[PDB]
């Protein structure tokens, strides 16, 4: 059960009640299956930035030294 | 020089906030007096963690605290099959040696990790793109026969399955493009311009009404009267939508010593 | 994602691997532990991990989110909603790109086709 | 008179008090929930009886 | 000091440039009927299809094509 | 009669609003608490009003209650605060675990010289 | 459903009728406890202590009677 | 199943009935042994033996009752 | 702290502060000036008690 609050969002949890009978409350989860669809695509269109922005490269040789942390033993 | 604080710190602005799980009287009424004499109290623990000083979490009475683990019904029997069932009981009853062993990871998630290829297996490959971009592919020869041989024989084995996940997802993310971008028959030649000008706000319950009787005013004013006029009206469009029903089909499932069809369950039993 | 209220457990279990998480339905029981009163429909309980959303509602409407929040019956509430999404998404996902390790995929082990028999 | 004369009148009031869905969904109109049902919802009783054995027919 | 200068790529324009036109695309999005039916959103398809037609090729043999740094999850 | 409000129904035609409607109003079950009424019933009264699940005041105001430090603050002033905290690792940070476990030691020092006479009563 | 929630606060009430029989068994118990003591006053605390010993027998049923209304109650 | 369940729970409370019975038993009999006490003091251990027995057998129905009124709760 | 001074308000619709603040149902049954009797009104009833100090020298209470 991926994209929860997707889904519930387009149920309209947020706003009204499901109806009470299975009937019309399952007609209505399978009514989503094709926006779930469209909104899961348009999430993989995102266009790249630089890796090296918010992280520097792990595998730069600057970080051969493979350094351990000093502590002091209180 | 002084210490750093978190941002939780600026939300009580102490560091000993006496939180205790346990709704007992004996129990708030202590943690009270215990919250109001923390400047000047030496048995005073802290809570709030900082640069300087590490703290305590959430206290249970003279015990910690910490959530019920999320229900799984995974377990172990050592004497005779237990049934364990997570849902029903509310905490979860601790484990004798002699009855049950829980699964692994009372608080657990899951995720997906990967490990961290060698070292000098990431430097050949470095060296191939480089020269790759500067030299191309063609002249890369001795820089790909030194990945696949430096590189350890279980590293070529990862290298070779991501191209083929990868291939994988990239065949699943294209067959729900091709089923997003299907066109239905309800909107066939319909373009942005057939679209209204409406948004999020205008589906929802104060401008779309839902399809409840009792979601707003609509019909608080209907009589018994009005209601067996239209019990008259329904039942008389039925007489031309009732000629039609659906013809019975073959169950597939009939025969018990076959696979059966993991069929759609009826509504009702 | 799920489109029903209901789910074959064992659509959820994997078939080559060690089975040791289940995919539990919500725990009903945990609604007669809120001593306030609330007014909750049979008609939303059902739906994966709602329910605990609803239950952390209706604890951060009585109570707030300071000092008085902070009892069982409302932290576990919240901890199951946290944790119930988390494992969804996950389980939706390995659903989408890996749905060869879960039972009753028939690609968890592949029927091979007749000309394969050598018949 | 018409209900304790019967035969079926039990039955069809037992049978639908012990369908704990149909009960809660009494309960969630009670609480101010209620639509509209299709025909299959109608039954929803029907098919109760005929999964305990009943021979009940008009589904 | 080293790495400022990375700030000042286009991509980093144009990446935010499709965070908004999906937050502005989603915000379109909206419930147009109550059937219990897929054509409850018949117009939001149309909303979003022009969205993936604005930065794919549907008439291409993978319209979604894989590259390194891309979106899989 | 129908009543009409701001929330409005999804039909284009008319015919398939008063369809809808007519459908909808042949279901209602009327239910009053008053004798001498064709539709009486003293318990089990439907109620004609749906609740709605909303946020309540007590909801959104500890939310905001908990980004107070926030809006006073630009975002470098929040991250040289809360995320570029200057390192420092001379502290004892586990005295906090010593002073608490540690207390045990030294509360059975001053514990074990009660006065009680009995011997099972300090048992 | 709802209606086993009824019976149980039903039952609840019924957890009173021993209540009632306690208090008439205490009447009887100090009735003859009073007899007993004009019979016999030179053992005023022996009868004394059997009085009350006998009515705390009484209580048991009383706290066994609650104890398992609210356990139904609940349960 | 949940309509027999009502009358089950309510079944249950009946097992209260006997928790009055046994109250009043008590009461009744701590009395005649505090009159009996009176009228013959020499064998006060005696009665006093003999009334905690009988007292057993009170206790006897009551846990009797409620485990008939567990079981068929559940049977 | 001006922000501080604005926290039940954002918590709150326009409507909701008006009938919060604004329209207090009237009831004017109230002894509002109680607040002020039993403050003045300590004097006197501090001066009972004070008018009864165990100090010798009458100077002394003066
Ligand atoms: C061991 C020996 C000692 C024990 C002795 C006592 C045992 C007590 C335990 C009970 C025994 C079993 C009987 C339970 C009956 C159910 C009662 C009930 O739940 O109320 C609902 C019941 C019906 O609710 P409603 O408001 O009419 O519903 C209207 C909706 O529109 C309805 O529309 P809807 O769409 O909302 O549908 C809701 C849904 C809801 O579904 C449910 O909730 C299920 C309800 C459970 C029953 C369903 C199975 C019934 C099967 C039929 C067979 C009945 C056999 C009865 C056998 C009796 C045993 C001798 O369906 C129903 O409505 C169910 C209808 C329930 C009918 C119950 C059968 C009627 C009995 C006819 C005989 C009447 C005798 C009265 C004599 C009174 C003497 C004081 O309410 C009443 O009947 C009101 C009372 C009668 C009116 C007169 C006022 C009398 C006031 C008496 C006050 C004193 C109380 C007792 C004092 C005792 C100490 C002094
Ligand atoms: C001029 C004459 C004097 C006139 C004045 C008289 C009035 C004096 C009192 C006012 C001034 C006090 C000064 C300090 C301020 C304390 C204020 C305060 O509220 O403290 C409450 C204080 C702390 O409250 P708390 O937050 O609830 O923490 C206790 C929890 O148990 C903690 O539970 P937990 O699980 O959260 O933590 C476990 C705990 C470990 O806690 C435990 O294991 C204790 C558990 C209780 C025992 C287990 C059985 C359970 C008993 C329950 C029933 C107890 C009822 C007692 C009711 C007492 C009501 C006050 O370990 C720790 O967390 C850390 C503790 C170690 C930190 C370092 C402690 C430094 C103390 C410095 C001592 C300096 C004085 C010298 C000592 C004597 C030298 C010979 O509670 C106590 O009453 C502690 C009693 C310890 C016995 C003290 C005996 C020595 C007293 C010396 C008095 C002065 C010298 C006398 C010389 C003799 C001639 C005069
Ligand atoms: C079993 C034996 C007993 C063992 C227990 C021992 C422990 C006893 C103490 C604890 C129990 C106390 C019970 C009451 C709870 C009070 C708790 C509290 O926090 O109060 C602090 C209380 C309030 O502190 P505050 O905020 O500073 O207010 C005073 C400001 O002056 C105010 O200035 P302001 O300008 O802000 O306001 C003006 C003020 C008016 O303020 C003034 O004008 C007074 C100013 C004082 C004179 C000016 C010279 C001051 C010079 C400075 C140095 C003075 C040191 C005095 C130290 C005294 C230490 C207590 O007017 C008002 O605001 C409202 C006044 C109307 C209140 C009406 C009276 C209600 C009290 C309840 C009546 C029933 C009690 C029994 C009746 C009395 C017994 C027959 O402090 C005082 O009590 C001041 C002393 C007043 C005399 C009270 C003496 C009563 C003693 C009775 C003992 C028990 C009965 C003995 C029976 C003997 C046989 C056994
Ligand atoms: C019935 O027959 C008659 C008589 O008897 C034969 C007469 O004498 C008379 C003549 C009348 C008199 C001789 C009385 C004369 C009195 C007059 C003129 C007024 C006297 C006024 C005062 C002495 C001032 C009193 C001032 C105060 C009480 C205010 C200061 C005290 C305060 C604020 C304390 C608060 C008091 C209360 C809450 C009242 C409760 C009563 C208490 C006793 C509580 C006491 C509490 C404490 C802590 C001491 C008549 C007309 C008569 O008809
Ligand atoms: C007369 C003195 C006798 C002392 C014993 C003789 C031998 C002395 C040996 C000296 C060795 C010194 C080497 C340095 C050891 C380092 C100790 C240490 O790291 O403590 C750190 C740390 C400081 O905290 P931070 O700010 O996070 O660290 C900053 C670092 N600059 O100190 C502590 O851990 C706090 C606790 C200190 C020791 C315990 C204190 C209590 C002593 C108990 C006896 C006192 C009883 C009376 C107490 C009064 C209570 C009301
Ligand atoms: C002082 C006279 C006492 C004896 C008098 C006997 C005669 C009785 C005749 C009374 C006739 C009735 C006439 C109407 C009386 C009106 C009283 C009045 O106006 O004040 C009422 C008003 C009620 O407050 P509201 O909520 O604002 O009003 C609501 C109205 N429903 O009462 C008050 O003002 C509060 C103060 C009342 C007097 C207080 C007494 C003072 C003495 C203090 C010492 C008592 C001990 C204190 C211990 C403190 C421990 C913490």
């Amino acid at each position: 059960m991926d994209n929860y609050f997707t889904a519930i969002t387009l149920l309209g949890l947020r706003d009204q009640n499901l109806p009470p009978f299975k009937d019309a409350r399952l007609q209505r989860y399978k009514s989503i299956k094709k926006m779930i669809d469209l909104i899961e695509t348009t999430t993989k269109l995102a266009p790249p930035m630089p890796v090296e922005l918010f992280m520097l490269n792990p595998t730069d040789p600057e970080w051969d030294d493979d350094m351990t942390y000093p502590t002091i033993t209180h | 020089k002084a210490p750093g604080q978190i941002y939780a710190y600026d939300i009580h602005n102490t560091h000993y906030p006496y939180v205790n799980i346990k709704q007992d009287s004996q129990t708030q009424l202590l943690a009270s007096f215990r919250r109001s004499i923390a400047s000047i109290n030496p048995f005073s623990y802290r809570q709030v963690p900082s640069q300087d000083r590490a703290a305590f979490g959430l206290r249970w009475g003279n015990a910690w605290y910490a959530p019920n683990p999320y229900p799984n019904g995974i377990h172990f029997d050592r004497v005779f099959p237990t049934h364990y069932d997570p849902l029903a009981e509310t905490n979860r009853t601790k484990a004798n040696l002699q009855l049950i062993k829980y699964a692994p990871g009372n608080y657990s998630t899951l995720v997906v990790t990967s490990e961290k290829l060698p070292r000098p297996c990431i430097r050949t490959i470095q060296n191939y793109r480089r020269c790759q971009m500067v030299n191309g592919t063609e002249k890369c020869n001795s820089e790909a026969q030194d990945i696949l041989a430096i590189c350890p024989n279980w590293a070529l084995d990862h290298m070779k399955e991501k191209v083929r996940f990868y291939t994988k997802a990239l065949a699943i993310n294209n067959q729900t493009y091709i089923r997003a971008m299907q066109v239905e028959e309800y909107n066939q030649g319909r373009t942005v311009a057939d679209v209204a000008p409406k948004t999020w706000i205008h589906g929802t319950r104060q401008h779309l009404r839902p399809d409840t009787m009792w979601a707003d005013d609509r019909y608080t004013n209907i009589t018994q009267t009005e209601i067996n006029e239209a019990i008259k009206r329904v039942e008389a469009r039925k007489a031309r939508e009732h000629e039609k029903k659906p013809v019975e089909q073959a169950n597939v499932n009939a025969n018990t010593g076959e696979q059966p069809v993991r069929v759609e369950k009826s509504l009702y039993p | 994602t799920i489109f029903a209220e209901t789910w074959e457990a064992s659509e959820y279990q994997y078939r080559n691997k060690a089975n040791l998480k289940t995919l539990p339905v919500n725990h009903l029981g945990k609604l007669a532990e809120l001593k306030f009163d609330f007014v909750e429909y049979k008609a939303h309980q059902l739906i994966a991990c709602h329910l605990y959303e609803r239950m952390t509602i209706h604890c951060m409407n009585q109570y707030g989110l300071f000092k008085d929040f902070y009892r069982p019956e409302c932290l576990d509430a919240q901890y199951y909603f946290k944790t119930c999404v988390e494992l969804n998404a996950a389980y939706g996902i390995q659903k989408k790109f890996f749905p060869e390790h879960f039972v009753g995929s028939p690609y968890a082990r592949p029927v091979p086709q007749f000309q394969q028999l050598g018949l | 008179m018409a209900f304790l004369s019967g035969s079926a009148t039990y039955d069809q009031l037992a049978d639908y008090a012990s369908y704990n869905h149909a009960m809660d969904v009494n309960q969630d109109q009670q609480a101010g929930l209620d639509s509209w049902m299709s025909e299959k919802d109608k039954n929803m009783v029907k098919y109760y009886q005929r999964s305990l054995g009943k021979k009940v027919e008009g589904i | 000091k080293q790495n400022e200068y990375l700030l000042e790529h286009e991509d980093v324009k144009r990446y935010v440039w499709w965070y908004e036109d999906l937050k502005e695309t989603l915000a379109r999005v909206h419930r147009q009927a109550n059937n219990h039916k897929a054509c409850d959103f018949k117009d939001s398809e149309i909303i979003l299809q022009d969205f993936i037609r604005r930065y794919t090729n549907p008439k291409d043999n993978l319209p979604i094509k894989f590259h390194p740094q891309g979106q899989t999850f | 009669p129908v009543k009409e409000g701001q929330a409005k129904l999804w039909f284009s035609t008319k015919e398939e609003a008063d369809a809808y409607d007519d459908k909808m109003i042949s279901n209602i079950e009327l239910k009053s608490q008053d004798y001498e009424d064709e539709n009486f019933s003293p318990v089990f009264n439907r109620k004609t009003q749906e609740y709605f699940l909303e946020p309540s005041e007590k909801f959104k105001s500890d939310f905001a209650e908990l980004l107070r430090p926030l809006r006073s603050l630009s975002f470098n002033q929040v991250v040289d605060r809360y995320v570029l905290i200057p390192p420092n690792h001379t502290f004892y940070r586990n005295w906090t675990y010593e002073k608490f476990l540690g207390g045990f030691g030294l509360s059975y020092l001053i514990l074990r010289e009660l006065p009680l006479r009995n011997f099972y009563a300090r048992v | 459903m709802l209606l086993v929630k009824a019976v149980k606060v039903l039952v609840m009430g019924g957890c009173m009728l021993p209540i009632a029989f306690g208090a008439l068994g205490t009447g009887v118990l100090f009735a003859g406890f009073n007899v007993a003591l004009s019979r016999n006053p030179e053992e005023t605390e022996s009868l004394f202590n059997n009085t009350l010993m006998g009515f705390a027998l009484i209580e048991t049923f009383i706290f066994m009677s609650i104890g398992l209304g609210f356990f139904v109650l609940f349960a």
